[PDB]
């Protein structure tokens, strides 16, 4: 049957991009720190298959750890529109989410979902580097259910 | 027949594999996409400006000394010959002269860039 | 800990393993179970197109010994 | 059976280069009191195999600048070239079995520069165009000390071939008689690999990716596939140079076997190597080289063509 | 637990293979540990809940549930105040 | 690439914070100090407190001022970690980051098991700090103690005699004495130019003048000097640990003056004074006397201060953050002169740049 | 701390070190997560008598 | 007091001259540098793993935020407004009147969890123990909508964290 081998084939494309998940390397504030931690010997996301790459042509994520502001904001579209796709954006902390604890100044911008997509949110001030952990997994599992494939066969 | 039936080989299975790359996927091709890298903001002057080589006096002196590997080569074959003390003189001489030319470029400050 | 490490130099050192060994058998296959006859220069290149020759069947890893003179 | 046994070399070099990632990212983490990959799959075995199926259905970019045709020749020539470096090589029996191996290796390495030049060059960026001048610079600066280290070394068994290099060390290593030479020559296989601590060509603290900064998808899998297949192939020439393997004609598998582990022994030092040092300033390289080996490496080549006449040990021609 | 372990990997929990209906063999989750043994997993204390339990409250969850982003479950925010300016109705009789 | 000029530009990070300020009580604008310098979050919680602390007239218990200096060493090693690890990651050295990065690990739950956060504590406040040590702790932090000095012995190994080192970071960014003084420059930057200048001896504040430790001084005034210093000043920084183990006096941990700092909530709950304020201390707040001051620390990247302005009322009228990585930043283009651009990644690590407090 | 005899040996000579003596990983030597509950002090102003405020 | 870091004069005698060159020559230095990441090949690993291990954490932790009640079940807050005053990022909304039994009770508690800087100041101003920041950290959505929490949501949270919030409380109220 067409259905069954385009679910296989779908799981098996969601399996080759949940584990070889590769973030830019891009850290704004405080929040990049706890990412560092993240990569650190404790957690080693690296064990997960989660590898920084500077160029953001060879990234599959976005991770805004920090504060985004009116002057770097430009900057991070631009990293964003030159990631080939399919690509997913996850925000880190308070600042990245909506503002933060500078929602209110005149050169922040109100949660980085106004610049790009986000597909997961990581609450905290800074997230502990098992709570971005715990988003980076939720991520996983997020491609673990996309039916690209099985959707194409039906149109 | 053998050389070449592997070179295409070789070269016949990189091919495929860029092909696959640009076909297999899905693609969403716009402006910002595909413009230049410059770590986010947009590049100011164009990369095909000149870009001054500061080892440029190091790189002429490459093509000579290159030269001498073609001349140095030989000797695995040259110590074979029944005039040992022909060779072996005319060996230990180009390969002095070889080192005459370091020792004059490195004093006078030749191997040093420009600043 | 680090023996966790190992598995994947076998799968590794294997992979390695394999185009040394596959030459040495494929060689032995093509020419009647010896050594492909190394040639690198027109002595040997000669002595290997009269072996084709003298084998009769136009190749050149078939030897023909003292049964076949008389 | 020929196409056959080119199979059986270029398939298998592309499953050891698959999992050499893995295995430096587990070595590389437990240098660094970590793991590395061990989810996917039992002790990570299937994260290779994950990694290029990510790569090769992730949308590949021509850049907007970009001259597209050498910018898509630069991939196909790096990986057509790094995969050729294999034929002449005696593991035992070469596939192609050459008479001047030695120097054919010599010029099939240098013809793979110019994929990084001309990826560099293409892509029509300033981080690329830095990357692809730091090769010129690179390769400045081993390429004559690297030739007359082999030279040095070809003295004493007396020929280009790579084969011959079996014979010549059935006795003893060539490590013993010519450790100062292998000294340099390893040093200059991490320069002539852009290996850590010389990764200056793509440079990633520096130039964040380098000659290849704006290449996605399969066209960066065949730059990364070429680079390491090349680490492997520059460590198995270094085995066979001077550390030989006695090969024995009725039992040709325990020759691959020995050299097998020589090879991985030597593989695995370049991802030692890069777990502990920095990385040399670029033209801190080129004095490197040229003030340190060169003035050696010219020493030691007239010493290696007087010993052998002074000691009546000159090698056969044949 | 295994004290012999260094501190961090000296207590683990695995994960049921089904938990509120949901299948996870393959999908375990960090938020499918119930309060009572996520204080001792976490190292927060050293007594487990089956040494020390928790004090009982008849309005706390009997049943645990994981994190429903994602799912129909999940929580829509809302405002919880009731309108403020009532609107005037108009008669619904003709004046004529 | 020879680097023919520098022009840094700043404010990708500026989000307003001295302007925020403004509208906050200075209780309110506490948790702002941990997010400069978000390296050294206690150290710029204790610049803040001493300059409020100034402006009150009123001083911490004595046994505030331990645990202040306790943790003031304790986040210097957080620091001189990242600092020296980071610039060893940028020049390609990138083992070191991950040995010590499992000792920031062991030092970020020093921090959670004081305040519940590992990094923004907002633990150190104006009248002492907020909590007591829990019981238990200070044996932690003998133990961890213990075996710094090896760690740091590990990552000399990697680094001060390897030649490859000495290349990337001898005779680069050479910074006269002079120079140093007049572009603004303090700490390290001042210290590797061989400038005999420390505030915690010259202007010593809580109770370090009570401990003893040697200041580096570098001879060369380049990176592989200023990198030597920040090795040693870790050192350093266990020495006054050890001292701080010890030396812990008990008492209170807050000013014991509940117009300043809340009273503890048994109180709260059954005393009128003390539940009016906590009422007023956690609406209104303090007020501060008029008065206008400059209070700075010897901070772990340099001379930290905050100019803070009061005109009478619970929230601060100005205050002017003196971030040291400001100055040093400006003085970026000096000290690229006739280098590449691979010294100029040398130079920034140098500097220890943080873009929380330059930009602020 | 489970590493055997010869691989201690073998990472003490590689690094000149006794490592087993300083172990970077903790193990039973921390303080117990369960602590007693304290008694902390109170401060100098917690007087029934000559403590009126305009005086401090 | 003082120390020189790069202050020293090596030696000159030829022994001490022939030991720096068979370093130089033979990378002594260098190869030192390669036994000291040998060494660390050859230790344990300090990684956990995650999610079936845990990081560990104390009971001052700031995490996720929840509501109380008392053991009768009857809502600990009272509409004082101390969290709302003293919350540094305005992250909590309040609103308040007489309940139907004249009680004062809230009829909005929002946290916008994207505004909050997870601070404690709150839980250290509530006069009741209302207003906690619980222990659970894995709390991340899909959506931002989802981290705007009302009362209901912090209700929710309160009742299902309990067991452990009291826990924590017990075990860290008398250094409060
Ligand atoms: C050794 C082998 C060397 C190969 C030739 C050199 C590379 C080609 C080149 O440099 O042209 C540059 C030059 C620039 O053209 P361009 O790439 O279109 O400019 C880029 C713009 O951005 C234009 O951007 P764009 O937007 O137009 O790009 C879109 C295009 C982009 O798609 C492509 O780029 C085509 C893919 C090229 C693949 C190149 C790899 C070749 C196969 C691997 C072989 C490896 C070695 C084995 O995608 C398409 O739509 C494809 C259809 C349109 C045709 C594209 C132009 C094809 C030119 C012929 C290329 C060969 O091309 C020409 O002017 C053509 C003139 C003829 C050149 C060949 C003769 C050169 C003399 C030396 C060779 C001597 C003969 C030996 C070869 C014969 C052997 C039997
Ligand atoms: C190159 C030659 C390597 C020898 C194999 C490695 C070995 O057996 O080390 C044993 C032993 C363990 O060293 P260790 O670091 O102290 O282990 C920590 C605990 O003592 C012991 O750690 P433990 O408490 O975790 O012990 C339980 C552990 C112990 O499992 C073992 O038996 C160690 C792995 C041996 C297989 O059980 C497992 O986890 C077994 C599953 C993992 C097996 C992964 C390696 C499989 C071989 C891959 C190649 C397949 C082809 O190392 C030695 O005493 C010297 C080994 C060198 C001499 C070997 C030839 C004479
Ligand atoms: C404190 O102040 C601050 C800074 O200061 C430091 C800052 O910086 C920043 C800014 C912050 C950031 C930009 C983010 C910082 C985050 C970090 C985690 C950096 C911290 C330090 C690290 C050391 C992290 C990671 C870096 C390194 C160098 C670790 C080394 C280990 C690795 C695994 C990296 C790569 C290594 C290897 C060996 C290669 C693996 C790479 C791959 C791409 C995978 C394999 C590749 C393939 C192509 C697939 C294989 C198979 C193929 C191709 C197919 C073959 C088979 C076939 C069949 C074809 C901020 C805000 C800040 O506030
Ligand atoms: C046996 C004869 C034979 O096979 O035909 C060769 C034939 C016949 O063998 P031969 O002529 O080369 O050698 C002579 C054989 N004896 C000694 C027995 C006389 O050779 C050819 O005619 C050319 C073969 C063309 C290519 C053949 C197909 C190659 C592709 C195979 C795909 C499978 C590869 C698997 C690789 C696995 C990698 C891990
Ligand atoms: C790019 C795609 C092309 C790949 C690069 C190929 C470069 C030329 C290869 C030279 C082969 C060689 O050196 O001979 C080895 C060896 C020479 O070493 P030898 O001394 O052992 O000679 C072997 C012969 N006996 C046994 C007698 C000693 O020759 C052979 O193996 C067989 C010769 C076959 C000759 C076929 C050549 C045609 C292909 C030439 C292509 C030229 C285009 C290159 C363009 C590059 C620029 C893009
Ligand atoms: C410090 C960083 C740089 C390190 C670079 C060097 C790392 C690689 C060094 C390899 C050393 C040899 C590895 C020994 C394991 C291989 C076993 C083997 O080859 O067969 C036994 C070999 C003997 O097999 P053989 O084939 O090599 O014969 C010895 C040499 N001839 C041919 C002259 C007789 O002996 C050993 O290697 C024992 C060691
Ligand atoms: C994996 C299996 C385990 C064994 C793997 C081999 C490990 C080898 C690397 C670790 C070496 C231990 C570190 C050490 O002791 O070095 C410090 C020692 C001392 O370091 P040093 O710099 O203090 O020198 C002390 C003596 N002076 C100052 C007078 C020079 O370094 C050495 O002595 C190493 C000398 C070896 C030189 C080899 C270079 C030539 C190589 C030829 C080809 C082979
Ligand atoms: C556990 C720690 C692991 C550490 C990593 C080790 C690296 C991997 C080791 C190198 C890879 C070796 C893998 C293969 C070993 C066994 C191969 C073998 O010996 O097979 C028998 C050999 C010929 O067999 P073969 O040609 O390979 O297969 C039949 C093809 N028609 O004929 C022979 O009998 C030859 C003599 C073999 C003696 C052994
Ligand atoms: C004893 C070991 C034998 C085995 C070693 C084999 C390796 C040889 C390569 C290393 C060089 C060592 C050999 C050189 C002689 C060493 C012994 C020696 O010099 O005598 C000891 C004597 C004591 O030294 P001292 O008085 O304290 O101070 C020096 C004052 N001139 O010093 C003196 O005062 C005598 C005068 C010293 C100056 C002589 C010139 C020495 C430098 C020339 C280069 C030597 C290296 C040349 C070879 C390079 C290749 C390795
Ligand atoms: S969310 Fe918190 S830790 Fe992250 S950048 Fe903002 S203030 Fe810093
Ligand atoms: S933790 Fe701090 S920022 Fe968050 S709601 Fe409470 S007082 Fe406001
Ligand atoms: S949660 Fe506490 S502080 Fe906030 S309004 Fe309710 S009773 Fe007052």
């Amino acid at each position: 049957r067409g259905e069954y081998v385009v679910a296989k084939l779908d799981d098996l494309i969601n399996w080759a991009r949940r584990s070889s998940l590769w973030p830019m390397t891009f850290g704004l504030a405080c929040c990049a720190v706890e990412m560092m931690h993240m990569a650190a010997p404790r957690y080693d996301m690296d064990r997960f298959g989660v590898v920084f790459r500077a160029s953001p042509r060879q990234s599959d994520v976005m991770i805004v750890a920090g504060t985004l502001t009116n002057k770097m904001a430009p900057a991070l579209r631009k990293v964003y529109d030159q990631m080939p796709e399919p690509r997913y954006v996850v925000s880190m902390g308070s600042c990245a989410n909506g503002g933060g604890y500078y929602h209110y100044s005149y050169s922040v911008v109100r949660g980085c979902d106004r610049i790009v997509p986000v597909d997961i949110y990581v609450p905290g001030c800074p997230p502990t580097a098992e709570a971005l952990l715990y988003g980076i997994l939720q991520l996983q599992k997020k491609i673990k259910r996309e039916k690209r494939l099985r959707i194409w066969y039906r149109r | 027949m053998n050389l070449m039936l592997a070179l295409l080989t070789n070269f016949t299975l990189a091919t495929l594999l860029v092909i696959i790359a640009f076909w297999l996927p899905q693609l969403n091709v716009y402006s910002e996409k595909t413009s230049p890298y410059e770590c986010g903001f947009d590049p100011m002057g164009s990369a095909r400006l000149p870009f001054s080589m500061k080892f440029f006096l190091v790189a002429i002196t490459f093509l000579l000394f290159d030269l001498e590997i073609a001349l140095l080569l030989p000797l695995p074959w040259a110590s074979q010959t029944a005039n040992l003390n022909t060779m072996l003189t005319m060996a230990l001489f180009l390969i002095i002269l070889l080192a005459v030319s370091l020792a004059y470029e490195w004093t006078q400050k030749g191997l040093e860039w420009t600043e | 800990m680090w023996f966790e490490v190992l598995p994947g130099i076998a799968v590794m050192g294997v992979c390695l393993f394999i185009p040394g060994m596959a030459t040495a058998r494929i060689h032995r296959f093509s020419n009647g179970g010896k050594e492909k006859r190394v040639a690198h220069y027109p002595y040997q290149w000669y002595l290997m197109e009269r072996d084709r020759r003298v084998s009769g069947v136009n190749r050149s890893y078939v030897s023909k010994g003292l049964e076949n003179i008389d | 059976m020929f196409m056959i046994n080119i199979l059986m070399l270029i398939i298998p070099i592309l499953l050891a280069v698959a999992f050499l990632t893995l295995v430096e990212r587990k070595v590389l983490g437990y240098m660094q009191l970590r793991k590395g990959p061990n989810v996917v799959g039992p002790y990570g075995l299937l994260q290779p195999i994950a990694d290029a199926i990510k790569l090769f259905i992730k949308e590949p970019l021509r850049p907007a600048t970009s001259s597209a045709s050498m910018f898509i020749l630069a991939p196909i020539m790096a990986l057509g070239l790094a995969l050729t470096m294999w034929i002449p090589l005696p593991m035992p029996y070469p596939l192609i079995n050459m008479n001047l191996g030695v120097l054919f290796m010599l010029a099939m390495s240098s013809l793979a520069v110019y994929s990084i030049l001309w990826s560099g060059w293409a892509s029509n960026s300033k981080y690329a165009l830095i990357g692809a001048l730091r090769a010129v610079a690179q390769t400045i600066s081993y390429e004559v000390t690297l030739a007359i280290i082999l030279l040095s070394v070809l003295l004493m068994s007396g020929s280009f071939t790579l084969s011959t290099l079996i014979t010549t060390q059935e006795q003893m290593w060539l490590i013993l008689p010519a450790w100062p030479l292998a000294m340099m020559w390893f040093i200059s296989t991490l320069a002539e690999t852009n290996r850590a601590p010389f990764d200056l060509t793509e440079g990633e603290s520096e130039l964040v990716s380098g000659f290849n900064v704006e290449y996605a998808a399969g066209p960066f899998a065949l730059f990364f596939m070429a680079e390491y297949a090349n680490i492997i192939m520059m460590n198995i020439f270094t085995a066979i140079l001077f550390l030989g393997t006695s090969h024995n004609p009725h039992m040709p598998e325990l020759y691959t076997i020995n050299f097998t582990i020589k090879s991985l022994l030597l593989t695995m030092s370049f991802l030692w190597i890069r777990a502990s040092y920095p990385r040399f300033r670029y033209d801190q390289l080129m004095h490197l080289l040229w003030k340190n080996f060169l003035p050696l490496t010219l020493a030691l080549c007239m010493w290696h063509v007087s010993l052998p006449i002074l000691t009546s040990g000159i090698p056969p021609q044949t | 637990e295994d004290n012999k372990q260094f501190f961090g990997r000296h207590r683990w929990v695995i994960y049921t293979t089904e938990m509120n209906g949901k299948n996870t063999f393959w999908d375990v989750d960090g938020s499918m540990v119930p309060p009572e043994w996520h204080r001792w997993l976490h190292c927060m204390t050293d007594d487990p809940p089956t040494v020390k339990p928790p004090t009982a409250r008849k309005f706390i969850w009997t049943n645990h549930k994981f994190n429903l982003s994602g799912t129909p479950q999940q929580y829509v925010p809302y405002s919880t105040t009731r309108k403020k300016i009532q609107e005037w109705v108009p008669p619904s009789t003709p004046y004529k | 690439e020879m680097v023919r000029k520098c022009d840094p530009h700043i404010g990708l990070l500026h989000r307003g914070t001295e302007k925020l300020i403004e509208y906050k009580t200075y209780l309110q604008a506490l948790p702002y100090f941990d997010r400069l310098d978000y390296v050294s979050m206690m150290c710029n919680e204790q610049a803040y407190s001493l300059a409020v602390e100034k402006l009150l007239n009123i001083r911490p218990p004595p046994r505030a001022q331990w645990i202040r200096v306790l943790f003031g060493e304790i986040t210097r090693l957080l620091n001189h970690i990242m600092a020296v690890t980071t610039h060893a990651l940028d020049i390609g050295a990138m083992t070191p980051f991950f040995w010590m990065f499992e000792e920031r690990e062991k030092m970020f739950e020093f921090y959670e098991r004081v305040s519940g956060a590992r990094m923004h504590a907002a633990y150190v406040r104006p009248g002492g700090v907020h909590q007591d040590l829990p019981l238990g702790l200070m044996d932690d932090i003998y133990e961890f103690s213990k075996n710094f000095s090896l760690r740091i012995d590990e990552l000399e190994e990697m680094l001060t005699n390897n030649r490859i080192w000495r290349n990337r970071t001898v005779d680069i960014g050479i910074v006269t004495a002079e120079d140093a003084l007049n572009y603004g420059f303090s700490g390290v930057m001042l210290r590797g130019s061989g400038i005999q200048w420390d505030l915690r001896k010259t202007q010593p504040y809580d109770v370090y003048d009570q401990v003893e430790f040697d200041v580096p001084i570098g001879s060369r005034g380049d990176c592989y000097d200023r990198y030597l210093c920040r090795v040693e000043e870790m050192r350093q920084s266990i020495r006054i640990i050890s001292q701080c183990l010890n030396k812990m006096p008990p008492g209170e941990i807050k000013v014991d003056d509940a117009k300043v700092s809340p009273p503890k909530r048994a109180e709260m709950k059954t005393s009128m004074e003390s539940l009016i304020h906590h009422f007023k201390l956690y609406t209104e707040g303090y007020q501060v006397p008029p008065g206008a001051t400059y209070t700075a620390i010897e901070a772990p990247k340099g001379e930290f201060g905050v100019y803070l302005v009061s005109d009478g009322s619970s929230r601060p009228y100005r205050c002017k953050i003196k971030a040291p990585g400001f100055a040093h930043l400006a003085g970026l283009d000096k000290m690229s002169k006739g280098h590449m651009l691979a010294d100029v990644v040398a130079i920034i690590g140098t500097q220890d740049i943080v873009f929380g407090e330059v930009d602020r | 701390a489970s590493a055997t005899r010869f691989i201690q040996w073998l990472r003490n000579w590689a690094s000149g070190r006794d490592l087993q003596a300083k172990l970077q990983l903790r193990y039973q030597e921390i303080s117990k997560r369960t602590q007693p509950p304290p008694k902390l002090p109170v401060g100098p102003s917690h007087k029934l008598s000559n403590n009126y405020y305009c005086t401090r | 007091t003082y120390k020189y870091v790069n202050l020293r004069e090596p030696s000159m005698d030829m022994k001490s001259v022939t030991d720096r060159a068979a370093q130089t020559l033979l990378w002594t230095e260098l190869i030192r540098g390669l036994g000291m990441t040998l060494s660390y090949l050859f230790r344990e690993p300090a990684t956990i793993n995650y999610p079936f291990e845990k990081g560990p954490l104390s009971p001052r932790f700031r995490g996720e935020h929840a509501l109380r009640r008392y053991p009768s079940g009857e809502e600990r807050c009272i509409a004082c407004k101390l969290c709302e005053a003293v919350c540094p990022a305005q992250a909590i909304t309040i609103e308040a009147e007489p309940r139907a039994d004249g009680s004062r009770r809230t009829t909005r508690y929002d946290i916008d969890m994207t505004k909050c800087i997870y601070c404690g100041f709150c839980q250290e101003a509530c006069p009741v123990d209302a207003i906690v920041e619980g222990p659970n950290f894995e709390f991340s959505t899909e959506t931002h909508e989802e981290l705007l929490y009302n009362k209901e949501k912090l209700l929710n949270n309160g009742d299902k964290w309990e067991a452990e919030i009291a826990a924590n409380i017990q075990a860290d109220y008398l250094y409060r």
